[PDB]
């Protein structure tokens, strides 16, 4: 009614135009995803291929944008601001594959990421990283996994499982029975709401933003066939 | 020396187990057994402040009683005018983590900060009338969890680095540093007189800190689990904090030891934030399963719910004059209550 | 306050037996999962076992499989680590850790440097 | 019992109504389905609402009665809107099938894609040419093109105002209204199916080392099918074999066509969790 | 020598902590409801307000 109230009414109405443009225009084809891992994996380097202590990577594959949050201006006491990640379209999760005595560390926090109740939701990106090392430690030997998981020896490598043309079986059953014992914890609480979606990534991978990009149009999928009652 | 050292120690926690026992002569539900319930505390909606794209983390409101600030996950810290549900600001944010929000008592600032380590302080009467940054504060080594104004040069800070911290803004530095807690500070609550403030960290243990001095008066214990929210009594000589274990308990500073706790069976959702009335006989609490319960500060008993929230509850403040709550929710609304 | 206090451990033979307890104090035993974690001279903290909150669920590291069994006693609030047939690579301090939430079955910061929920822990030696 | 028939058809109208009318509302109201999937499916939902309040009361006077109980003008009127209304309708129909399509198979680029500048192209669209298709062969164009002499002999055989369509005119309005629109309705579902059976499959491989797609999409096709597909059959077939089959026929067709209408919001809005529980909170 | 400057200082806290002094919980409870029931009336929360007078009407 008054010349103050006019005034104040027009500026919420601009402030809710221009908080709407800034809306759409950052959030579509735009993803998040938190990157995780340990000082051992190569996280760092996963996308970094055309890559305030969140180290925010952004990378385009497809004309789709991904915002990539790696967190780590923190204590190693993490229960309470993984909260903020919710919302996130997929967790990059990466372990170090080579190092057998710190895997059963990662797959706690694999289990924990899986299990947390703000993050149930969210789909995890495995990436199994330095496979080159992994392959040249079974071949050496000399450190034996049967050691740190002894159902190692009752192992035998899955049917459909695709090993490289020059990769040893030996090899091969190592790094899938290192993958499979990721998915155990994958699939024995998963509600179907979420996926994990393995991948043997090295060092000198170029194809990680891709692998990132399939496995998010894939959840992505997924979620809109269960809104749509397909799924 | 170790060895010793240690024996000691537990000798002075004995001695004040024995401290607190002796002054433990009855219990809030006892004493208060006789005053009337308040009975059915029902409220309804009264405005629901649209605008936030994103899951809404933190609110604060104005001394004034009608302007509160929102931080949400969407990178904006609107500042609204509740009355008429009119957006008199809305300020871009430089990380979009934001995890606390203050409003200045004078009104002149806002603050904000989050998982960035830095608390921001915002002008709002700024002559050009855009609104800038007018002090980052740095020096927090992990998330900054919670932050309140003291005045237009003091802010008080908490951290996940498992220290709150006294600012002087036109400086920037940490005036004085407050140790002690052994894991992250989750939220911390002024005194009235603002010569005092608590903490409540995610060691189930809640400190009282001397602003001058820089030192802990006390350490309150009996929370299971990690606390979340923490408020002082409108007499400035009790506080409530919530946990993770799904349990409201208040604390009195000069029995130094906690005289009623607010919990049920049911109840296994931890508790995101606490606030009192104006007069301290209403305690609310913001839970994760999607609703707050307004329990008697006196008898325990759930007096009403507010039901209304789509999402995880994650901030709740009363006004200075008592008239409303506002809710905050991840379902990027924020509700006004009456 | 919540306090778990460790008991038993101490020097062994290798070959031999020790059964650590873990007296809790401050909380409901039955609502939490219990861990059992374990500090090497020179070595950072390692998950050892783990327990559900009514016992059918026990995880064990890959190393101890077969060797150390997870016990839990909720009326006597008391959390046990029958450890069998040791040897030196066991050598370490013992710390009975509780999960930060009830009724939740992710364990987060149970091997934290300084994780409020853990013990003093029980010095075992294996020689 | 004709006086019992008109309980039958005033049900469906009612029910049309109803529907349409929960369905606009509740999108129009709720602040949280002003996505552009909802916006077509209210444009879809305000068809059929109007298609039930304005055809189907004196569709409903013609297919019971024999007899056109309003002016000769109000029966070019009422033909143009039926043919418009169900035109529009199935045109809705397409583009949600289109605009889920685009969901299903181009996940991340799907907010930019289905946009709300293209979901109002496609209503506008959706609206204006049935419009003008109708509108135009009813009144300055002619459906019985020949002057056909059988068309005024077929309009007073057959209950008043019949809507006599040449072989041309036949021809041309099924497949403007319904080959078109349902060929791509039947590929884009299809293609759904697959994606989703497939999907379904993955997930059911690796978790042991339902089928809801077949529920969800039999039920939206057959009811489409059922519902429209025999009324255009018989109407294209009318213009050839000499005009040989019974009114009666038409006019239970006629109320298949309507009755898909009617079951527009049950298989769009109120099969879907969201919308069930967004109508349940309100 | 961290773990006994840590042992030293939680000494010096909990003497510090030890040393004030505390009243009785009764009187603690009885200062609590005797505020409570004080500022009662000045509770819009406890007390409902005739619709006019409340802004959020
Ligand atoms: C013969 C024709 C022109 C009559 C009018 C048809 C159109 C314009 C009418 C019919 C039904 C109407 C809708 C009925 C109810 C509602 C819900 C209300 O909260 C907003 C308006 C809205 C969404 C109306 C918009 C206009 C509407 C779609």
């Amino acid at each position: 009614v008054s010349a103050e109230d006019k005034a104040a009414a027009e500026r919420s109405k601009m402030i809710d135009k221009n908080l709407r443009e800034d809306g759409e225009k950052a959030a579509a084809a735009t993803h998040r995803l938190l990157l995780l891992g340990a000082d051992n994996s190569g996280k760092s380097t996963i996308v970094k291929q055309m890559r305030s202590g969140i180290f925010e990577t952004k990378f385009q594959v497809d004309k789709v944008n991904f915002h990539m949050f790696d967190v780590g201006a923190q204590r190693d006491e993490r229960r309470k601001w993984i909260q903020c990640f919710n919302d996130v379209t997929a967790i990059i999760f990466v372990v170090d594959s080579s190092d057998y005595n710190r895997l059963q560390e990662a797959l706690n926090d694999f289990k924990s990421i899986w299990n947390n109740r703000w993050l149930r939701t969210i789909s995890v990106i495995l990436f199994l990283n330095k496979q080159d090392l992994l392959a040249e430690k079974v071949l050496a030997g000399k450190s034996k996994i049967e050691d740190y998981f002894p159902e190692f020896a009752r192992y035998t490598t899955p049917e459909d499982a695709t090993p490289e043309p020059g990769e040893d079986p030996r090899v091969t059953r190592a790094k899938y029975f290192i993958r499979d014992e990721f998915l155990r914890i994958s699939t024995a609480s998963g509600d179907g709401r979420h996926y994990c979606y393995p991948h043997f990534t090295c060092s000198v991978d170029t194809e990680n933003a891709r692998r990132i990009f399939n496995d998010c149009r894939d959840i992505i999928q997924r979620m809109h066939l269960r809104q749509y009652e397909l799924l | 020396e170790l060895d010793q050292l240690r024996q000691e120690a537990e000798q002075l926690k004995n001695q004040i187990r024995d401290a607190r026992k002796a002054c433990a002569d009855a219990t809030l539900s006892q004493i208060t057994n006789n005053i009337d319930p308040v009975g059915r505390i029902q409220m309804r909606t009264r405005r629901t402040l649209r605008g936030h794209l994103a899951k809404i983390y933190a609110m604060h409101w104005g001394t004034d009683s009608r302007l509160l600030v929102s931080a949400s996950q969407d990178g904006k810290l609107i500042i609204w005018d509740s009355y008429t549900t009119n957006k008199v600001h809305a300020i871009p944010l430089r990380s979009s983590w934001v995890m606390t929000c203050a409003y200045a008592p004078s009104g002149n600032y806002v603050a904000c900060g989050g998982l960035d380590n830095i608390c921001s302080i915002y002008n709002l009467k700024t002559r050009e009338g855009n609104v800038r940054v007018s002090r980052e504060l740095a020096g927090h080594t992990g998330y900054l969890s919670c932050c309140r104004f003291l005045d237009d040069n003091q802010i008080v800070t908490s951290s996940g680095d498992t220290t709150c911290a006294l600012w002087d803004i036109e400086t920037g530095q940490q005036t004085t540093t407050f140790t002690g807690h052994t894991g992250d500070v989750m939220s911390l609550s002024l005194a009235p007189d603002t010569r005092l403030f608590v903490s409540g960290a995610c060691d189930a243990s809640a400190k009282l800190w001397d602003v001058r001095e820089g030192m802990c008066r006390q350490t309150f214990t009996g929370h299971e689990s990690d606390i979340n929210a923490i408020c002082f009594f409108p007499n400035g000589n009790a506080f409530a904090t919530g946990s993770d274990d799904a349990t409201c308990r208040l604390f009195d500073l000069r029995a130094d030891q906690e005289l009623m706790t607010y919990s049920h069976d049911n109840i296994i959702c931890g508790i995101t934030s606490v606030s009192f009335s104006k007069s301290g006989r209403l305690l609310l609490a913001g839970y994760d399963d999607f609703n707050c319960n307004v329990w008697d500060a006196l008898k325990a008993d759930r007096a009403g719910v507010l039901a209304g929230h789509d999402n995880r509850v994650s901030c709740l403040g009363v006004t200075d004059d008592g008239m409303a709550v506002a809710t905050g929710s991840w379902d990027s609304f924020l509700k006004i209550w009456n | 306050q919540v306090q778990l206090q460790e008991s038993g451990g101490g020097l062994v033979q290798p070959g031999g037996s020790l059964r650590l307890s873990c007296a809790a104090s401050g909380f409901t035993f039955s609502n939490y999962k219990m861990n059992w974690v374990r500090q090497a001279p020179g070595k950072g903290l390692e998950w050892v076992s783990d327990i559900s909150q009514s016992g059918a669920s026990i995880s064990y590291t890959g190393s101890v499989k077969g060797r150390f069994t997870i016990s839990r006693d909720n009326a006597k609030n008391t959390l046990y680590l029958q450890m069998n047939s040791l040897k030196p690579e066991d050598t370490a301090v013992y710390y009975c850790a509780r999960c930060p939430a009830p009724f939740t079955r992710d364990c987060f910061d149970v091997t934290s440097t300084t994780y409020a929920y853990r013990g003093q822990g029980t010095q075992v030696t294996v020689s | 019992v004709r006086a019992s028939l008109y309980s039958l058809m005033v049900l469906i109208i009612l029910t049309t109504l109803v529907g349409n009318l929960i369905v606009i509302v509740s999108i129009s109201h709720f602040k949280q389905l002003h996505t552009p999937t909802n916006w077509l499916i209210h444009s879809m939902a305000t068809v059929d609402f109007l298609l039930g309040c304005l055809v189907m009361p004196y569709s409903m006077v013609r297919s019971a009665e024999h007899c056109w109980y309003f002016g000769e003008v109000f029966c070019k009127i009422h033909t143009s809107t039926d043919i418009m209304l169900s035109s529009a309708s199935i045109f809705h129909l397409s583009f949600i099938s289109i605009d889920r399509y685009y969901a299903v198979c181009d996940p991340l680029r799907y907010k930019a894609k289905m946009n709300i500048l293209v979901i109002c192209v496609m209503i506008f669209i959706s609206w204006s040419v049935p419009a003008v298709f109708a509108f135009g062969m009813i009144f300055l164009e002619l459906n019985f093109k020949g002057a056909e002499e059988i068309y005024y002999k077929h309009v007073h055989c057959r209950g008043g105002c019949s809507v006599f369509f040449s072989k041309i005119s036949g021809v041309l309005t099924f497949m403007t209204s319904f080959y078109i629109p349902g060929s791509i309705m039947l590929c884009v579902y299809y293609r759904i199916y697959l994606i989703a059976k497939e999907q379904a499959r993955l997930i059911s491989d690796a978790n042991q080392k339902e089928r809801k797609a077949v529920k969800t999409l039999g039920i939206v096709m057959g009811v489409f099918l059922i519902c429209w597909c025999p009324f255009f059959i018989c109407t294209v077939m009318d213009p050839f074999l000499h005009y040989i089959i019974p009114p009666t026929l038409n006019d239970v067709l006629i109320w298949f066509g309507y009755l898909n209408s009617t079951f527009n919001p049950m298989v769009y809005a109120f099969f879907y969790p969201w919308f069930r529980k967004a109508l349940k909170m309100m | 020598t961290a773990s006994i400057a840590q042992a030293r200082k939680l000494v010096e806290q909990l003497k510090m902590e030890a040393n004030i002094d505390r009243i009785k919980v009764s009187k603690a409870a009885a200062d609590l409801m005797a505020y409570c029931e004080a500022h009662a009336k000045e509770d819009p929360l406890l007390t409902p307000v005739p619709a006019s007078e409340n802004p959020f009407r």
